RNA sequence: UGUAUAUAGUUAAAAAUUAAUAU
């Protein structure tokens, strides 16, 4: 739960105001994964606590819960090759980008348009196989990237 | 890799060291420098902590059998004075 | 027990705003930003309109991989001059996606060409209703 | 003649990282940053084991056991010839690691060799860590002169400094040839004379206990009332008598020739008499206590 | 409670001269000496009759 | 404050058998390994062998002074030991230069080689001359040079205090501050100080007044929480809590409180230099202070940044007691562009990717 | 003690006399220190006191027992008080 | 009902750094001085209760006095009176009269005719009492150089071949002194000393031209009485009734006291002259191995309240106290 | 440190400097606008004297203003005086512009046509060679 | 170790066990079996002061 | 005003009215010693001086190296300061950036002889 | 890697983003 406190010094501001601008993402945001998966993720809640580059998903492993959109449409038997996620699961999400000014060290300041994710295991195994979106340049870290292969290019 | 401390001691008296330089192998330019290729070992046992204090040591063979040669009251040695 | 908390002696308390004429503080900021044109960060602008809108193409030396190249629709023009600031806020649509980010035009790695002659307030609108319909349908809803 | 710094190329070659003396999130660990009241010095922590303060400062007294502040004028027999009297400085927890004083320098010159005639070029025996405690090489000069080498006795170099000091059970032939115990039987007493303290030591030599050759001990029942002498022989032939001082026994006379064998070996081994190797180490060197 | 006292308490004698009389100066509860051993300095002068 | 604390060394145990070289007895009049028999010989106690020549130091020694002849090149940093750094010099653990009067002017954005973007704020130094040279009763660590700024008639100063400029003999300044000097780093009462006094790698200490800000309420001043917006609250907004705990009392001091909110003091330790225009006389750090532009802030150096002195060998060596240009040079004729001084790379990495260790290259990305 | 001996000598003598004016001067401000502020202490023999010519004090101590610590602080609540 | 903003117990008050070190008790510690002696806990009261709380005796300073070195001494001319007392005691043992010799030294060097007639009868009536021995011979050997009569010297040293005592490792000494001291040049003090080097009375680690250099470099630094260059040289004694400091040491650690109650004193001199079947005897090992600091360290009922109080060991002393000179100096 | 190190809205104070950083909020520190409803303690706001609201604070900012120019003289008080003498300096500034833009954007602000049928014409005639401060504000002494 | 709850309690289970003065307070000092037959004399902590443990 | 406020408060001009006695004797005695014998006791030397201390570095009892850091700054050294002019700074310093980065110590044994007074830790 | 069925330990980078002096 990483707080600060509003006292004129330290101050989340909005983004657009240098890096470690602000606001961290709360417990549930409902984010729009991109896997290539039965996730269809009009929604996604976040379930941990902190959400966010500079607070660097390098570090904290966020566990998130899947509040499913839950496909688009599949069938078949009963039990199949298992990527078709329950409604109810739990996964450590890796988050791609952010509908909110992301400044970095280099003064350039990206806004995606739909702050996404990726389904991950609890290994860190991305469950999806492609990713049909950007990333910002917070992967690449050795935390993930090991796991996350480039799906595909960044941002 | 045995105790990561790692230069954790780096030092040794000048007293209770012995001495100052080894080679290996090699000479410099002394015509004689046959050094040891020495060791690098533990300082004399728990430093200090057990035996703060230390009695004057004369030379052994100033040592073993003193002998008692005084002046009035004053023991005088071939090194030593100390009034008896 | 108490504290200060204002320090009010005169070395403190006085201002060198009176004897500031003294400074050319823009003729330096403008040799300032003379001499990160001159090594090559960035190149002049003198543009009002006809930069509203143009056509970068960013290449954003990112050590990540490699360069990322992302054709844009710059929609700032942040400073008007060659000053420090340039702020271009391309929206560069990556492939799918849809980022509005802007360049501080100063970065040696963040380096970009706009070219003119596209820049029409009707292709302006065609992207800012392009990202005015994605902001809305993002989210997640 | 290297570098005593890494270099970025070599840093990095290994995986690391430069540390960072910069605008980094970490402490950029610098207490006095507000405590240290006054001019602070660029010695990095001078002021931290007082408390990291700078307050008292003038005082010169200060609690002080034995060897610091103001103990410099008491006898305390290892301080006595251990700390000039001037040094003692102050407490502690007090300790100077940074002393600033105003005054011209006076830097005295240092001390020279006593007994040494000058340009005298010395033959040099290096000595090192290496060398196990039993090394002959260990317990010597370092820097042997023509001066100080016994000529009236066959000496190769200046004889030993340091003896080792532990306490002989047994008195196993270190490097003795015969060990003789001359006694007059016409001189008698009874109770603990030297005549019976020097008689037990036959028996303590002759015991089945010590490693002692018991056919290398001779008696002598001598008639002109000889105090009873122990001469003991070396490999060279310079024989020793321990002093009987009145009040000795057993271990002390295999305490004293025990203590000069390794004295008089030594002697030997300066004289230029090769030397054997020993079965027994009265000095507990290849040991540890273990349980 | 109570008050604490803080009167003034009378101080401690001084000590007695050395003796050199052996006169037996030294006994405190006799019948000779008053208690005080007061042979200061020009006390001969206060000679009385 | 762990690995802060030096290697602890008791004084009772800083004897003869500890020292690291041969311990020196001094007789009043020459050093000698012995300790000083003294001449009464009644002063002897009994059974305290008064050493004149003891064979196992004497040797000891004559194996150090001899062989630090023998084979310099392996004892050179054993000379300290006989041939103690002299006064001046720049010792490197003693010296502290003074710092400059300072002017906060505008501020930029600047970029390393490597795109890391640094909110530069480029402060004017504008006429920083030694005033006055002070002391405490002439004692030792008390020392402080006192360094006026800004060129000013000398009737903006009350007459009292232009008096005092007046007497110096220095032109009147606008203002001046006390930097605590060691003796060995002073200057002449009307030394005229430059910018490059500081070296564009360097780390300065800034001390200025952050900007006023009135007298702000407790959820301003520091950070309080407090009253649910539309929750309930009957009036409760912003209000402090519980202000002791119940039975002190007393309300304990420091409770923070409401307050008046930053007009003071304020400082910033260890921030670094970024450019030197020593035409312009501006300096750069990459850094933004709360201060009001003209808010007249000094420059100390920083003294020793993580364990480790600032000044020393590996790392740069200033000028010691203070920059003087050479004759031949001067400003009138060169422009800003040989008038500008850089650093070094600040940060090891680009900053908006990781370093090189996080960041993995393709052979890892090729996994298989 | 000793902790307070550190950082001044003087002030383990200047707390001492402190304890003795305020054995008895406690109950104006007045007469708490300006006393106290008639003594001088010198961790040292050196004083600059030649000029006034400071005349020895003839006293031995009375008391060769040694010195109780008595609590400041310590409430004696009933005395030997003959009307028990 | 959790998380604070504001975590760790950094307590409120407390924080001078002078007054309370932020140093965790268990590393600051180590410090308190539980074996704390400068800041002396033993008041002057004492000094004097303590030294008859020994049995300790205060003589006037004629017959004896502590010296600068807090070394009780006996004065020359009050030695003899002793003698002159005590020679025919039961327990005036061996040593006991050589000793008195020794301290009729700073006299014979500054008396030399009035004071060599008690050197003799000391001598004369020493062998009268005792055979012969070496005792005798090496002092008034040591009392005939410093009367700077060489001749008796010499004189001396040809009676212990002629009485079979073989020159002692002393009698070389108490000659080398003699043949230096009396305005003899070297190769008189040389040929003594290359006397004892082949007799192995003495013992010489060096080469044999410098350990006799080194022998005379202490016999000058002990240059004679009337002399100006030495130790002896010296004349100022600290006259001192008492000794100023009635507990120091001469060892490390207080149980290793100097000044010792006369009623252990005595149990001390026993043991060190009976049979020893505990602790080695001459001999550089010394078993006893000294701990004085694994030894007891707390203050006792002795250390607060001070010495008991047994009377001054004080004479009526009819002899009349007159005060009627000062003397000063031998 | 990187971000400003008060973010990006607080007050600072009447009497502080500008203290530019970099920021997204818009600040003028210049008020050379003419006829301007920016009445405030800060640098590019001229005072803003109390008034109930700041619609009748402009009401009051027309009559105080076509009673200066009606006849040229108005004994003002307090806070209203440092605000009125700037938009002295601003009718000028807008009769000397003289464009029916400008004669207009006085047309909506003075309750009466005849002043700015006035201000017009004397204005530019008087002051044809005076370029600024345009209004004296000369204190009278008895307070209210 | 153990604080054998009066002074009379300590025994010297080992012929390593012996005792010691460890700042006024006899305790049992063992090399082998370090602190598992370790004994401490119940006393004031070494160093107590007269406000802090009376 | 505290107790320990109190005893500075008062005992503070009693300290500095001390130590400026003992300079202002300290030049009496650098009187008398003018015409007097090259050098008493007398605390030292007596001169105003500092005598060296060649006894600073100190191995402690956790084998550990400690060195004794002493200044003796000279009074009439800094006097040479506040007059002269300082000369004119090298150019190779200010000309030069400092190093930002400062690096990790490289152990080194020095030449190939291994004396290198560690003693170890391998 | 030491150790043994798995494997430690000074540190560094990053992260939790902020600096504080009454006469
Ligand atoms: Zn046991």
């Amino acid at each position: 739960i990483i707080r600060r406190k509003g006292s004129y010094r330290s101050r989340w501001g909005n983004g657009t105001e240098g890096y470690g601008a602000g606001v961290p993402l709360s417990d549930q945001v409902k984010l729009h994964c991109v896997d290539n998966t039965n996730c269809k993720h009009v929604r996604l809640i976040a379930k941990a606590t902190a959400e966010r580059f500079a607070h660097c998903r390098v570090f904290p492993a966020v566990a998130h819960r899947v509040s499913v959109q839950r496909f688009k449409g599949r069938g078949g038997g009963g039990e199949v090759s298992r990527h078709r996620v329950k409604p109810g699961n739990i996964y450590w999400v890796c988050l791609f980008t952010r509908r909110q000014t992301n400044t970095r060290m280099s003064g350039l300041q990206t806004n995606f348009d739909r702050n996404t994710c990726i389904i991950m295991n609890d290994q860190r195994v991305p469950l999806g196989t492609r990713v049909m979106y950007c990333a910002g340049r917070h992967v690449n870290h050795k935390y993930h990237l090991k796991a996350v292969v480039l799906a595909n290019f960044f941002v | 890799v045995r105790t990561e401390d790692f230069f954790s001691k780096e030092a040794v008296s000048h007293a209770r060291r012995v001495s100052w330089a080894p080679h290996t192998t090699e000479k410099k330019v002394g015509a004689f420098a046959k050094l040891s290729r020495s060791n690098f070992n533990d300082p004399l046992p728990v430093s200090f902590q057990s035996e703060p204090y230390f009695e004057e040591e004369i030379e052994a063979y100033r040592a073993h059998h003193r002998p008692d040669v005084y002046v009035y009251k004053y023991n005088v040695s071939p090194t030593h004075l100390s009034l008896r | 027990g108490y504290t200060r908390e204002r320090t009010n002696r005169h070395f403190f308390v006085s201002r060198a705003n009176a004897f500031f004429s003294r400074l050319p503080i823009s003729r330096i900021q403008r040799a300032l930003a003379m001499e990160a044109i001159k090594k090559g960060s960035m190149k002049p602008w003198k543009h009002t309109k006809e930069q509203i809108i143009g056509s970068p193409i960013t290449c954003n030396f990112e050590y990540n991989p490699r360069p990322v190249r992302l054709i844009g629709t710059v929609m700032d023009a942040h400073t008007e001059e060659t000053s420090i600031k340039g702020g271009l806020k391309v929206y560069a649509r990556s492939e799918e996606a849809n980022m509005m980010l802007w360049i501080p035009a100063g970065n040696p790695k963040l380096k970009y060409e706009v070219t003119a002659a596209k820049g029409s307030f009707e292709h302006y609108l065609d992207e800012r209703s392009k990202w005015d319909e994605a902001w809305l349908t993002g989210r997640a809803r | 003649a290297p570098a005593s710094h890494y270099t970025f190329a070599n840093l990095k070659k290994l995986g690391l990282c430069a540390p960072q003396v910069a605008l980094s999130r970490q402490p950029r660990l610098r207490p006095h940053v507000g405590h240290l009241n006054g001019l602070v010095y660029p010695l990095p922590y001078y002021a931290m084991w007082r408390g990291n303060h700078d307050k008292y400062t003038y005082n010169q007294a200060t609690p002080a056991r034995w060897g610091e502040g103001n103990t410099n004028t008491m006898y305390h027999q290892h301080y006595a010839h251990a700390k000039c009297p001037t040094d003692y400085g102050r407490g502690g927890r007090e300790f100077q690691f940074l002393s600033v004083k105003r005054g011209k320098l006076k830097r005295k010159p240092l001390p020279t060799v006593q007994y040494v005639d000058p340009n005298s070029k010395p033959q040099w025996v290096f000595k090192s860590w290496h060398n196990p405690l039993s090394a002959p090489s260990m317990w010597e000069r370092e820097v042997q002169y023509p001066e100080h080498t016994p000529a009236h006795t066959g000496a190769k170099r200046p004889l030993a400094v340091v003896a080792p000091k532990t306490s002989h059970k047994h008195l196993f032939l270190m490097h003795m040839e015969k060990v003789t115990v001359t006694v007059s039987p016409l001189l008698f007493g009874y109770g603990h004379t030297l005549q019976k303290a020097a008689l037990d030591f036959y028996r303590r030599g002759l015991s089945a206990r010590s490693p002692f050759p018991s056919d290398k001990m001779f008696l002598y029942y001598s008639i002109d009332h000889i105090t009873p002498k122990i001469e003991v022989t070396w490999l060279d032939g310079s024989v020793y008598v321990p002093p009987l001082i009145e009040g000795v026994k057993a271990q002390d006379l295999i305490q004293m020739v025990m203590e000069q064998a390794w004295l008089a070996a030594d002697r030997m081994s300066a004289e230029g008499r090769v030397l054997n190797p020993i079965a027994i180490d009265d000095y507990k060197w290849e040991q540890l206590i273990a349980f | 409670s109570s008050k604490k006292d803080r009167t003034f308490k009378v101080m401690p004698v001084p000590p007695p001269p050395p003796a050199t009389t052996a006169v037996e100066q030294r006994d405190d509860f006799a019948d000779n000496r008053g208690l005080s051993a007061t042979t200061r300095t020009l006390s001969p002068t206060f000679r009385m009759f | 404050w762990y690995r802060c604390y030096p290697s602890l060394m008791e004084e009772k145990d800083r004897d003869m058998y500890h020292c690291y070289y041969p311990y020196l007895f001094d007789h009043g009049d020459k050093m000698s390994l012995y300790p000083k028999i003294p001449d009464n010989p009644r002063e002897w106690q009994v059974e305290q062998l008064q050493t004149t020549y003891d064979a196992i130091r004497e040797d000891k020694y004559d194996a150090f002074v001899r062989l630090r002849a023998k084979f310099p090149e392996l004892y050179q940093d054993t000379y300290a030991w006989d041939n103690p750094p002299p006064f001046g010099e720049f010792n490197m653990f003693y010296s502290v230069r003074f710092g400059m009067i300072g002017v906060k002017a505008f501020t930029c954005k600047d970029y390393d080689d490597l795109g890391n973007q640094f909110d530069c704020t480029a402060f004017w130094f504008p006429d920083n001359q030694i005033v006055k040279h002070s002391t405490r009763n002439g004692d030792v660590g008390t020392d402080k040079v006192y360094v006026g700024a800004m060129n000013v008639p000398v009737e903006f100063h009350k007459p009292h205090v232009a008096a005092f400029y007046k007497a110096a003999g220095v032109p009147v300044k606008h203002v001046s501050a006390g930097f605590p000097v060691t003796p060995d780093a002073y200057a002449p009462v009307g030394t005229k100080l430059d910018v490059r006094h500081f070296k564009p790698g360097q780390e300065v200490t800034i001390t200025f007044q952050n900007t006023d800000y009135g007298y702000q309420g407790v959820m301003f001043r520091h950070g309080f929480d407090g009253g649910y917006v539309w929750l309930g609250d009957s009036k409760w907004q912003r209000r402090p809590g519980c202000m002791g705990a119940e039975g002190q009392k007393r309300i304990y001091p420091g409770h923070r409180m409401a307050g008046q909110t930053g007009a003071s003091a304020e400082t910033y330790d260890g921030v670094p230099v970024w450019r030197i225009d020593y035409k312009n006389s501006l300096i750069y750090l990459p850094t933004l202070i709360d201060a009001d532009v003209g808010t007249y802030v000094k420059f100390r150096d920083t003294i020793n940044t993580k364990g480790y002195t600032l000044w020393n060998e590996h790392r740069g060596t200033p000028p010691f007691p203070t920059f003087i240009p050479s004759e031949e040079e001067d400003l009138s004729k060169l422009a800003t562009d040989e008038g500008q001084l850089t650093s070094p790379p600040l940060y090891m990495y680009f900053r908006d990717e990781f370093a090189a260790a996080q960041l993995v290259t393709q052979a890892d990305v090729e996994d298989a | 003690l000793s902790e307070m001996y550190e950082r001044d000598p003087c002030m383990v003598m200047w707390w001492y006399l402190k304890d003795e004016v305020n054995r008895h001067f406690v109950r104006k401000l007045k007469t708490r220190t300006a006393p106290l502020e008639k003594a001088w202490l010198y961790e040292d023999s050196v004083h600059p006191h030649a000029e006034k010519n400071p005349r020895p004090l003839v006293w031995t101590d009375t008391a060769t027992m040694g010195w109780r610590y008595k609590d400041p602080t310590f409430q004696r609540r009933w005395s030997p008080n003959q009307f028990m | 009902k959790g998380w604070t903003h504001n975590p760790g117990h950094t307590r409120r008050g407390g924080k001078n750094l002078a007054w309370r070190p932020k140093i965790s008790d268990a590393k600051l510690s180590q410090f308190v001085p539980l074996a704390l002696v400068h800041p002396r806990r033993h008041p002057n009261n004492w000094q004097e209760r303590q030294f008859n709380a020994l049995g300790y005796t205060k003589w006037p300073k004629d017959i004896g006095f502590y010296n600068a070195g807090d070394n009780f001494e006996v004065t020359p001319e009050a030695a003899w009176r002793l003698y002159v007392h005590a020679r025919d005691e039961p327990y005036w043992g061996k040593l006991h009269c050589e000793k008195t010799i020794i301290t009729l030294l700073p006299v014979v060097e500054k008396a030399p005719k009035e004071n060599m007639e008690r050197v003799l009868d000391v001598f004369r009536h020493y062998l009268k009492r005792y055979g012969a021995d070496h005792y005798i011979y090496n002092a008034v050997m040591q009392a005939a150089a410093f009367a700077k009569n060489y001749e008796q010297a010499e004189q001396l040293f040809k009676e212990m071949e002629t009485l079979g005592l073989e020159p002692n490792a002393q009698s070389y000494v108490n000659m080398m002194l003699a043949a230096k001291l009396c305005g003899l040049p070297p190769e008189k003090s040389e040929a003594y000393f290359k006397r004892a080097v082949k007799d192995g009375a003495m013992q010489s680690v060096m080469r044999m031209d410098t350990e006799f250099r080194m022998w005379m470099d202490q016999l000058d630094r002990l240059g004679s009485f009337t002399a100006s260059s030495g130790y002896l040289s010296v004349n100022e004694e600290g006259a001192k009734p008492m000794p100023r400091d009635m507990w120091a040491i001469w060892g490390w650690h207080r149980s290793e006291s100097k000044f010792i109650s006369r009623r252990d004193l005595i149990m001390q001199q026993v043991r060190a002259r009976v049979h020893s079947g505990k602790e080695l005897v001459g001999t550089v090992y010394t078993k006893t191995r000294r701990q004085p600091w694994a030894k007891f360290n707390g203050m006792l009922r002795h250390d607060y309240n001070g010495p008991s109080y047994r009377a001054p060991t004080i004479f009526p002393d009819a002899p009349e106290y007159t005060n009627e000179a000062g003397h000063k100096a031998f | 440190g990187r971000p400003p190190p008060v973010m990006g809205h607080a007050k600072r104070m009447r009497f502080a400097g500008v203290d530019d950083n970099p920021s997204v909020t818009h600040k003028p520190w210049d008020t050379s606008e003419p006829l301007m409803a920016d009445y405030g303690w800060e640098r590019g706001k001229l005072p803003k004297f109390r008034a109930r609201s700041p619609f009748h604070r402009q009401q009051i900012a027309r009559r105080m203003v076509t009673e200066l120019i009606r006849k040229d003289y108005v004994i003002v008080g307090g806070a209203r005086a440092p605000a009125l003498r700037i938009l002295a300096d601003h009718v000028v500034e807008l009769a000397k512009a003289g464009d029916t833009d400008s004669r207009q954007q006085l047309a909506y602000f003075l309750h009466d046509p005849l002043m700015v049928d006035k201000a017009f014409d004397e204005y530019p005639r008087r002051f044809r060679d005076m370029n600024a401060k345009y209004a004296m504000m000369t204190r009278l002494k008895g307070r209210r | 170790h153990p604080g054998l709850v009066p002074r009379d309690k300590l025994k010297l289970h080992c012929e390593f066990c012996r005792f010691h003065w460890v700042q006024d307070t006899l305790v049992v000092r063992c090399a082998a079996h370090p602190k598992e037959h370790n004994q401490r004399e119940i006393w004031l902590e070494p160093t107590w002061t007269w406000g802090k443990q009376q | 005003d505290s107790f320990k406020e109190h005893y500075h408060r008062v005992h503070l001009p009693r300290r500095l009215a001390l130590q400026r006695y003992i300079k202002r004797e300290e030049a009496r005695l650098s009187r008398h010693k003018g015409k007097a014998v090259a050098a008493a006791a007398a605390a030292g030397v007596q001169p105003g001086e500092v005598a060296y201390k060649y006894n600073r570095w100190w191995v402690s009892n956790d084998h550990e190296f400690v060195h004794q850091f002493a200044f003796v700054e000279d009074p009439d050294v800094t006097r040479e300061k506040r007059n002269t002019l300082p000369l004119v700074t090298k150019e190779n310093i200010w000309k030069e950036p400092q190093q930002t980065f400062f690096l990790p110590f490289a152990p080194f044994v020095r030449v190939v002889d291994y004396a290198k007074d560690p003693d170890t830790k391998f």
